[PDB]
RNA sequence: GGAGGUCAACAUCAAGAACUGUGGGCCUUUGCCUAUAGAACUUAUAACGAACAUGGUUCUUGCCUUUUACCAGAAC
């Protein structure tokens, strides 16, 4: 579950925006009015400092990875899709001599 | 007194009262969905896709035959 | 030959589709003529 | 050519005799054969030894086929065989 | 061709690949059904319960003098397979394949039969054994 | 009997179930020169085996 | 579409399976139209 | 109002790469009216036709897998299902036929349109179908029991194009009365009307992400935010008319098929037109027959598939060289409206 | 309390040759492994029926002016 998923909220927010997010959620899901908030407190802890918020978000992306896999599969699929006579003849000649019985040359 | 100039709006049929006749084709069928997871010499002689229906080759084969 | 077999069959179908109400007698002559013509030209062959 | 009484295999045998190599039938084993057509023939194969070397030959039409190192038979000239 | 001429593949398709019957979306079969080719029990929990305690049997295997190999042969319909049936259903306590019918059987429970073709054909074809301990 | 479009001399007659026999493939395989005509291979055998 | 219906109905009649009394007549009409078009095409192309 | 015009000169939008022609597939006898793509594996097309058939083409090599007949007249629309192994086709014969992809045979027929039915869209989560056509009403079909559960009275003319969305408005519709309605189905009445188009709205497309829709008309392709129902943006278009279809790549590229044969690609964010192509008609075709009847992108969005009125399907691929050397398209000059 | 009833309601009856409950271990409820108890009815020349009807859609035919009514095979 994502921190965004836990709060039931949507996904570069500022340190200010981080504070405002908590404030908005607090109004909605105020624990004193209505375990989930544990997540909110932690993520807010880093989000309230813009640095932590940014780094945390730094590390949908995976799904993009799914797109990459699809692309690889497509590339593999499309690109891929996109003397004897003399020998038998010589053998035929060789048998003819054997039939005629004429001595074989040292082949 | 001829042709369509319009079509009939289904809206009209939406306001009528139902009759409730039972048809043959609405009887239950497929009732369960599926979810996914030297002689020769003496003679006188001898020694591609167009897009259209009428001018194609198959057509001239056709009419070349069936008309005899 | 297969062709003229099909021509015969097609002719009988002719009498059928056409003689919706042409009377029995008219049909019979038409049926006979095709038959006499078919046998006589091939007389011998038809047996096989 | 149909007229000619003699059969190849015979020729091969004759050739082998001069070499002193011995050709043996090998009953079960067979190799899929690629010939001009986009189809592969199946033929039984035999192995010829000069002393104690075994190599395997399958002849279809009028030709001798010897397998390439990775695998799959390649046609070769009769003079072109030395074991 | 020349209208495009270089990179473009102009392909004119008629006929078909993939003969019409093919599913075009493959039905997902989660379990593997053997029932077509043979009839055979694939779980650890459905193997019958061998009153004589299999574990104790496997111990006999250490003593080479103790275990013996008996084959059963005889002409058509002499009753071989239906004899093995007697041995088995004596040994095992509860067999899932017994119908109420064959239990009091009118119809012979043929246990070592096991193959579809041998069931319908009425005969026995490929040899099949069993291992069990039994008291003299 | 039905699937193979045969009849037991007292059995019922059905439709073909596979209406097209007409396609014939020509290859050296079944050629007369290579076959021995012994026993007729009459119809009752087809239903048995 | 019209032409393709003419071909299809014709090759349905060659097998001779349940063609209506009129469809034979109509189909004949479409075929004679098409045949004359082929003729005039051939003649013009001979002029040019 | 100039302030807006300055605020159009700050942005300098969204570079993309041009497109070019990878593959041409002949093989339909009539026109190609509609195209849809296997939403899971990207292994194939189903293409309607004007010859009544439907021909399932392989996306990889372009070979023809199978043919599905079964309609007596032209097939205006085809839609394949995600959750189900079903294919819903619909035609001018007044009928919406289901197709079981497993056995390739018609399963169900839905009945009850007065006349030709030009659009099917498969609701994502509900096991519904939405069909529409010259009836001038939208019929919400229960997929299982074939009961036309809900009917949406509304537009004063034929209904060209219909879409489905998981949240509110669950059905978006577009008609020849030059409107686009955003429907609320449970109550069964219009949630919002969007009148800004001047003539028949002949095509729409849903952005795969942003939750908006792109609507078309003769000369003006607009966009629309769903939810509120605001206008979002406009797209720069001089006369391209007539716009037969729209399609939205996952990269925010907005395709526009012309009746003049021009392929007008846009950026979706901006409204800028970064490329315009012209198709080659065909060997023996007419200059009238050059147009684009339908189109779509694969699940990836790096290929484009356009059925054309010249009886051919064309597959447009995105150039890999590109970048800034020479991509640049028409380069963002916002003329005065 | 026992026997019944041309009484009713509610369950269940076509499948990895296949059921359910419970004890323990691993992953993290699901699921896998291990231990234990009980399994009515229906199934092997396969099935609730030792019997045997009809209808719909889609193909192939057959009658053959066209529709109902149909001919006889298949799949769902
Ligand atoms: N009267 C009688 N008939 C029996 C007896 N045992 C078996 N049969 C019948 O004889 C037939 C043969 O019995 P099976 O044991 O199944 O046949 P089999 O021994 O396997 O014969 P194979 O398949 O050749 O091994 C069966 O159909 C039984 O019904 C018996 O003890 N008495
Ligand atoms: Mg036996
Ligand atoms: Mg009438």
């Amino acid at each position: 579950l994502n921190l965004y998923d836990v709060l039931e909220l949507p996904t570069y927010d500022d340190l200010p925006q981080i504070k405002r997010k908590y404030r908005t959620l607090a109004l909605k899901y105020h624990p004193d009015k209505h375990h989930k908030f544990h997540l909110l407190s932690t993520a807010t802890n880093i989000l309230t400092n813009a640095d932590v918020r940014p780094h945390y978000d730094r590390w949908r992306k995976t799904n993009d990875i799914e797109r990459n896999k699809l692309i690889q599969k497509l590339e593999e699929s499309e690109s891929s899709t996109i003397d004897l006579l003399q020998i038998q003849r010589h053998g035929e000649l060789l048998r003819k001599l054997k039939h005629f019985n004429l001595p074989y040359g040292d082949w | 007194h001829r042709p369509q100039l319009e079509a009939r709006s289904g809206a009209k049929a939406a306001a009528y009262t139902p009759t409730g006749i039972e048809h043959a084709r609405l009887l239950p069928g497929h009732t369960t969905l599926k979810y996914r997871k030297s002689w020769r010499k003496g003679t006188a002689f001898g020694r591609g896709y167009i897009n259209d229906m009428t001018k194609s080759e198959y057509h001239q084969e056709f009419l070349h035959k069936h008309v005899r | 030959s297969e062709e003229e077999i099909k021509k015969f069959d097609s002719r009988i179908r002719g009498i059928l589709m056409a003689s919706g109400s042409t009377t029995f007698t008219k049909v019979a002559a038409k049926w006979n003529t095709s038959l006499i013509s078919l046998f006589t030209y091939f007389r011998e062959a038809i047996v096989a | 050519l149909g007229k000619v009484s003699s059969s190849f295999k015979d020729v091969v045998e004759d050739y082998c005799l001069e070499k002193g190599y011995l050709i043996s039938k090998i009953p079960n084993r067979y190799t899929q054969l690629p010939y001009g057509r986009d189809q592969d023939c199946i033929v039984p194969l035999f192995e010829i030894r000069n002393g104690k070397k075994k190599m395997e030959v399958a002849l279809k039409h009028d030709i001798l086929w010897v397998e390439d190192s990775s695998g799959t038979f390649k046609p070769i000239y009769l003079w072109a065989l030395d074991l | 061709e020349h209208p495009y001429g270089k990179e473009v593949e102009v392909l004119m398709e008629t006929k078909n690949t993939q003969s019409p019957q093919t599913p075009l979306v493959e039905p997902v079969t989660e379990r593997t059904k053997l029932q077509e080719h043979t009839i055979f029990t694939q779980l650890k929990k459905n193997i019958p319960k061998t009153r004589y305690n299999r574990d104790y049997m496997l111990s006999m295997a250490n003593i080479p003098e103790r275990i013996i190999n008996v084959g059963v042969i005889g002409p058509l319909h002499s009753g071989k397979t239906s004899l093995m049936d007697l041995l088995v259903i004596d040994s095992h306590k509860r067999i899932p394949d017994m119908s109420k019918n064959v239990e009091l059987g009118w119809k012979p429970l043929r246990y070592l039969d096991n193959l579809k073709q041998e069931i319908d054909r009425g005969l026995s074809i490929k040899l099949n054994g069993s291992t069990l301990l039994c008291t003299d | 009997g039905k699937a193979l479009n045969n009849a037991i001399p007292g059995g019922p007659k059905f439709e073909p179930l596979y209406p097209r026999e007409e396609e014939e493939d020509y290859n050296e395989f079944n050629s007369i020169d290579r076959v021995i005509f012994r026993v007729p291979i009459r119809s009752e055998y087809k239903v048995a085996f | 579409a019209w032409v393709s219906a003419a071909h299809y109905n014709r090759e349905r009649i060659k097998r001779g399976a349940h063609v209506e009394k009129t469809m034979v007549k109509k189909n004949l009409g479409r075929l004679t139209r098409l045949w004359i078009k082929n003729e005039q095409e051939r003649q013009r192309q001979i002029q040019k | 109002i100039v302030n807006r015009y300055e605020k159009l000169l700050s942005q300098r939008p969204e570079w993309h790469a041009p497109w070019k022609l990878s593959r041409v597939i002949n093989g339909h006898l009539g026109w190609v009216r509609c195209v849809a793509i296997d939403p899971v594996d990207n292994e194939w097309f189903i293409t309607g036709s004007n010859d009544t058939t439907m021909k399932v083409w392989d996306l990889a090599t372009g070979k023809l897998k199978t043919t599905l007949a079964g309609h007596v007249m032209t097939v205006r629309d085809v839609a394949v299902s995600d959750r189900h192994p079903y294919l819903f086709s619909v035609s001018e014969d007044k009928t919406v036929k289901c197709w079981d992809l497993e056995k390739n045979q018609i399963i169900r027929d839905y009945y009850g349109h007065l006349s030709g039915v030009r659009t099917v869209s498969i609701h994502p989560t509900l096991d519904l179908i939405a069909t529409a056509g010259r009836d001038s009403v939208i019929k919400l079909w229960d997929m299982r029991t074939r009961i036309p559960v809900i009917t949406l009275v509304g537009h004063k003319g034929p209904i060209n194009q219909v879409q489905c969305t998981p949240v509110d408005p669950q059905v978006v519709s577009s008609s020849t009365d030059a409107t686009v309605r955003l429907w609320d189905v449970v109550a069964g009445k219009t949630m919002k009307v969007l009148t800004h188009h001047k003539r028949s709205v002949r095509a729409t497309a849903l952005h795969p992400k942003e939750f908006s829709v792109a609507s078309a008309c003769t000369d003006d392709i607009r966009s629309w935010g769903l939810a509120e129902g605001s206008l979002l943006t406009n797209f720069e278009s001089e006369k391209t008319g007539i716009i037969n279809t729209l399609s939205i790549n996952q990269d925010d590229v907005l395709f526009a098929g012309g009746d003049n044969g021009v392929l007008s690609f846009y950026d979706y964010k901006s409204g800028h037109k970064y490329q315009s192509l012209a198709t080659r008609e065909m060997v023996g075709s007419l200059e009238g027959e050059r147009s684009v009847l339908c189109s779509t992108f694969d699940k990836t969005g790096l290929r484009l598939i356009t059925g054309e009125a010249d009886k051919s399907i064309k597959i447009w691929k995105q150039d890999e060289t590109a970048t800034k050397e020479s991509e640049p398209g028409l380069a963002w000059n916002p003329n005065l409206s």
